């Protein structure tokens, strides 16, 4: 009993902006995180090895992560 | 001394309007009408 109306400013637009920001961040954040996990698990990182004699590497063969090499 | 009769009349009318406004701030039993979540 005795419930009073609480006058507050319109909180609809601020919540709408926060929901839109979260949705549009996550829309590419979730696939990128999933793809990074799948790159790390299945492709994996490179292993340091000495250069074979007479062989010159490409300029992208000096990096460890697959994404950095790409 | 106390209020003038005009001050008394204005205070009475303002108090009546204030009490009506404060009564109108109460909530109906059906409010708030929550949407089906």
């Amino acid at each position: 009993g005795k419930r009073l109306f609480i006058i507050k400013p319109s909180g609809f637009y601020d919540k709408r902006f926060l929901k839109l920001l979260r949705f549009y961040i996550l829309l590419t954040g979730i696939p990128v995180v999933i793809g990074i996990t799948l790159i790390n698990v299945f492709i994996g990182e490179a292993e340091l090895a000495e250069i074979p004699e007479g062989y010159v590497p490409e300029h992208w063969e000096y990096f460890k992560h697959p994404i950095s090499r790409w | 001394s106390g209020y003038t009769p005009d001050e008394k009349l204005r205070l009475q009318q303002l108090r009546e309007l204030r009490r009506r406004w404060l009564k109108d701030q109460e909530l109906s039993p059906r409010e708030p009408v929550l949407p089906p979540r």
